[PDB]
RNA sequence: UGGCUCUGCCAACGCUACGGCUUGGCGGGCUUAGGUGGUCAGCGGUUCUGUCCUGCUUCGGCGAACACGUUACACGGUUCGGCAAAACGUCGAUUACUGAAAAUGGAAAGGCGGGGCCGACUU
RNA sequence: GUGCCCAUCACCU
RNA sequence: GGGGCAGGCUGGG
C-alpha cells in the first residue's frame, strides 16, 4: 500500500503525460526535459518517500506533484507553440488530484 | 429572450463559462488564498465545481465576515466567487438586460462615471428644474432576499440555476449578503424593480439609479416629491426597503449622485472628495508614500477631468508639487 | 467541491510561484529566443528559470529555512541571468526593456520570497 | 561497493540494449532511462565509499526508480519498448542488485 | 562581497563568448564548461547567502575548476581550441575572482 | 593535494576525452553520460582541494570508481563498440594513477 | 531551441574490436488577457493651535465652512433633432397555446419603455 | 469582500 | 455652543 498505491496512481499521470512531454516540441525542448524529469522524476520521489516515512519525504513527493502542476500549468500557457493543451493540463490535474489525494492520505497517515 | 431562461444551469457550467467564472473569479485575486489554492488543481477543482453546479450538489461554503470602516463584508471562499461568477455570467446578462437603461451599478457599460455623466447629461437635457434624490435605508441589509426571488425568479424559470441562486443567496432573510458577487447583480435587479416603478408605473423619464441611489430629476417639486412618495410606498411595502435619505431638492444644490455633485453644467466631483483627496495627498505626502500617491493622483485626477478643477489642480500642484494632470 | 488541495500549502510558496509564473511567462519567450546558439546558456537559464518554481516549492513544502534560501539563491541566479542575458549574450537576447520589465517580475518574486524567509525566520 | 556495482553492471548490460532500441522518438524518456540505469552505479558507487546509509538508501531509491523505468519502458512509453518479458528478466536482475542493496542496508544498520 | 559577483560577471563576458564557440564536438565539454561558468555565479550567490566558509570554499572550487575548464579547453585541438592567449587573459579575470574570493575566505575565516 | 591529483587526472581526461567523443551517437547517452563523467570528476577532485570534508575526497574516489564504471561499460557496449579493451586497459592505468594520489590524499587526511 | 540513439558522402582531430566510430562539412530526412495600485455604491477618537461657516426646511432632512465664477459660465458622444417599425428591454407570462401534466416546451396580440433606430453636427 | 470605473505596468494583435 | 477644512496627541490598518 502507500508507496505502491501512489506510484500506481501516478503511473496514471505518467501515463497520460509522457505521451504529453514527448509532444513538446524540442523548441520547448529544456521546458520538456525538465517536466519530463519532473514528471517521470517524481516516482522517485514517492520511492524515497515510501522506504524512509520521513514525513519530508512524503512532503517533498507533495512538491514534486505540486510541480508537476506547475508543470502543466507551464506547458498549458507559459509554454508559447503549447504543449498540454488546456483540455490535457484538466485531465491530468484530475490524475495528478488523484496522486495529490493519496499523498494526502498518506502524509496523514504519518501524522 | 423569448423570456423563459429554462436552462441556465447547462450554461452556467459549460466548462467555457467556468473557465470564464474562474478567470473572473481569480482576475485581482491572483495573490489571495483562494486563487491559490485553486489554481493548483483549477481545471481539476473548476471539473469537481462544474459537476457541483451541474448535479445540484452545489454548497456555498459559509461567508467570511469581517468589517471596514462601517460595512459588514462578507468574503467568500474562491470555490464560491467561481459558483458565484458562473452565475452571473449567464443569470447576470439575463438580469441586467431588464435593468432599465438608467440603472448604473454593476452592469457593463454603465458605471458610476455613465451614471454621473447620465445624470449631468439628462440634466443638462430636459433642462431639469428639480430632481428627487433618494438612496435605500440599509439595502443590501434589507433587500428582500425573498421579493427578490420573485423577480430572480421571474427571469431565471431554469429550476437549478433557481437551485443554485438559492444556494448562492438563499431564499430566506432580509440580508442579502454584501460582498457577492451573486449579489451586486440580485441588488442592482432588486432595486431594479423600483426602476420600473420610476420608469414604467409613475411615467418617471429622467433618473438615474446607482444600487440603491435614486436621483429623479423633475421639474414639479411637487410631482418629484410624489414621485418619490410613491417610490418609497413601493419600495417598503414590495421590497422591504426602508428608504434611509431622501430629498426633493431644486436642482442647484447639486445631485449628490455617485461620486459627484452633479449640477447641469458643473459635475463638480463633491467637495467631500476634494477634502477626502487633499487629505489623502497630504497624508501620502507625510508617510512617505509619495508614488502610491502617483497612482492615486491620476485616479483623483480621472474623477476630476470630467469635474471642473483646472484652478483646483493648479492649487494641488502648487500646495505639493506632484503632477495632478 | 472545495478545491483539490495539495498537501503542506504554503501561502508563500503558492504567491511566490504564482508571482514567478509571472517571470516565467516574460522569460521564457525571451529565454527560447536567445538564438540556436547560445542554446547552452539558453538550457541553462530555462532550467534557472523553469527551475526556480521548484525551488520555491520544495521551499514550501519541506518547511526547512534551508530550502527556501535555496530559493533565493535561485532567484539571485535567476537576476544573474538577466544581466548575462542582457550583456554578455551578443546578439542581444535580451533588451534593455526585457531586463527591466523580467527585473520587475524577479523583484516581486524577491520580495515575496524575501517576506517568506521572514515569516519562517520567526 | 564492488558486488552490488557488478552485478548491477548485469541490469545495465541486460537493460542498456533495451534503452537503446527506444525510439527516436522516445529519446528524452530514453536519455532519462539510461541515466537512471547506468547513473545508478554511480549510486551504488558513492555509497561504497562513504558508508552513510542516507547514501545507501539513495542506492535503493535508485533501484526503485530503475524498476518503474521498466514498467514505464513497458507500456507507458507508448510503444512498449520493453516488452514484458524483458521487465521480467530485467527485474530479475534489478531485484538481484535489490538483494545486495538490501543487505548492504542491513550490514550498514547494524546498530 | 558581492563585488565578487561583478567581477567574477566579467569572467563569464569573457569566458562565455569563447564558451558558447566550444563546437558541437567539444559539445559536452562545452555544455560543463558553461555551466562551470554560468553556474559558479550559483556558487559566489550561494556563498554570500550564507557567508559560511563552507559554501565560500565551493565557490573558490568553481573557481578552480573553471581554470581546469581553460586549461582543457585550450588543449581540445583543431581550430576550435580555446587559444593560449585566452586561457591566460581568461585565467587573469578568473585570478582576480579568485583573489576576491580568498579576501572573502579570509574575511570569513578570522571572523 | 588538488593540484597534483587534478594535473594527473587532465592525463585521464586527455586520453579518455578523445575516446568518448568517438563513442558512437547510438551510444550518445552513455558518451555524454562518461564524457560528464571523465570531465566532471575534475570537479570533484577540485571541490575535495579546495574545502575539506574528506566526504568530498570518498565523492571523488567514488566519482573515479564511477569513471572505472564507465570504462568497463563502454568497453562493449554493444556491436557499435564505443571503447576499445585496449582504451579501457590505457585508461584504467590513469585513472589508477590518479586513484592512488585520491587514496594517498584521503589517508593523508585520515 | 547550437537537435537526431539520422542516414547517404566525403574529409580528417582522432578513436578504432579494422567493421567502423567519431568529427567536420555536405546533402538529404526527422526535428486582448493579465498584474498591480486607487476610487465609487461607501478609517477614526479626543483636546489643542490657526482658519473659516453657522443658512434652509415641504420638518423627512438638506446644506455651509472656498473646486470660488463652489463651474474651462461652456458644452459633449453627457450633442441636437426625427422616430420607435424591427430588434432589445419589459409587462402580458414561467400565461394563452401545446401537452395528463409545462414537464428545464411555449407564444403572441397588446400595453409600457429607450436601452434602440435614423439623420444632422461633432466625435 | 463585491462589482463597475481610473491609473499605471507588462504583452502581442 | 455646534460645524467644515489644515496641523496636535492616540486606535484601526
Amino acid at each position: 500500500y502507500d508507496q505502491m498505491l501512489i506510484v500506481e496512481r501516478y503511473e496514471r499521470v505518467i501515463s497520460y503525460l509522457y505521451p504529453i512531454a514527448q509532444s513538446i516540441p524540442r523548441k520547448h525542448g529544456v521546458a520538456r526535459e525538465m517536466f519530463l524529469k519532473c514528471l517521470l522524476g517524481q516516482v522517485e520521489l514517492f520511492i524515497v518517500a515510501g522506504k524512509s516515512n520521513q514525513v519530508s519525504k512524503l512532503y517533498a513527493a507533495d512538491a514534486g506533484l505540486a510541480m508537476l502542476r506547475f508543470w502543466l500549468r507551464f506547458l498549458a500557457g507559459i509554454q508559447k507553440p503549447h504543449a498540454m493543451t488546456p483540455h490535457q493540463v484538466e485531465t491530468a490535474q484530475v490524475l495528478i488530484a488523484e496522486v495529490g489525494r493519496i499523498l494526502g492520505s498518506w502524509i496523514a497517515r504519518v501524522n | 429572450m423569448g423570456k423563459r431562461h429554462r436552462n441556465l444551469i447547462d450554461q452556467i457550467t459549460t466548462w467555457e463559462n467556468l473557465l470564464d467564472a474562474y478567470r473572473k473569479t481569480s482576475h485581482g485575486k491572483r495573490r489571495t488564498w483562494g486563487y491559490l489554492e485553486f489554481k493548483e488543481y483549477d481545471l481539476a477543482n473548476l471539473l469537481a465545481l462544474q459537476a457541483e453546479l451541474k448535479a445540484g450538489n452545489y454548497e456555498r461554503g459559509p461567508y467570511r465576515e469581517f468589517l471596514v470602516y462601517p460595512r459588514l463584508i462578507s468574503a467568500l471562499e474562491f470555490k464560491d466567487r467561481l459558483v458565484q461568477h458562473a452565475l452571473c455570467n449567464i443569470v447576470a446578462p439575463i438580469f441586467e438586460a431588464g435593468l432599465l437603461p438608467y440603472t448604473y451599478a454593476c452592469r457593463p457599460d454603465k458605471g458610476t462615471h455613465a451614471g454621473v455623466c447620465h445624470v449631468q447629461a439628462e440634466l443638462r437635457r430636459t433642462r431639469a428644474t428639480h430632481f428627487l434624490k433618494s438612496d435605500f435605508s440599509k439595502f443590501f441589509p434589507s433587500i428582500d432576499r425573498a421579493a427578490l426571488y420573485a423577480m430572480i425568479d421571474k427571469k431565471i424559470h431554469c429550476a437549478a440555476t433557481r437551485r443554485l441562486l438559492r444556494v448562492v443567496l438563499p431564499d430566506e432573510g432580509v440580508g442579502i449578503p454584501i460582498g457577492s458577487l451573486t449579489s451586486q447583480l440580485f441588488a442592482n435587479v432588486y432595486g431594479g424593480a423600483v426602476d420600473r416603478l420610476l420608469h414604467d408605473e409613475l411615467k418617471q423619464r429622467h433618473w438615474a439609479r446607482y444600487m440603491d441611489d435614486i436621483v429623479v430629476l423633475g421639474d414639479d417639486p411637487e410631482e418629484l416629491r410624489a414621485v418619490f412618495y410613491r417610490l418609497r410606498d413601493f419600495a417598503s411595502e414590495r421590497l422591504g426597503l426602508k428608504i434611509s435619505h431622501w430629498q426633493v431638492a431644486p436642482v442647484s444644490r447639486g445631485i449628490n449622485f455617485l461620486g459627484y455633485r452633479i449640477w447641469p453644467t458643473h459635475k463638480l466631483l463633491r467637495k467631500s472628495s476634494v477634502k477626502r483627496a487633499k487629505r489623502k495627498v497630504a497624508n501620502f505626502i507625510k508617510h512617505g508614500e509619495d508614488e502610491s500617491l502617483q497612482r492615486f493622483l491620476a485616479s483623483w485626477s480621472g474623477h476630476a477631468q470630467w469635474a471642473d478643477t483646472h484652478n483646483l489642480f493648479t492649487w494641488m500642484e502648487e500646495q505639493y508639487g506632484i503632477a495632478c494632470h
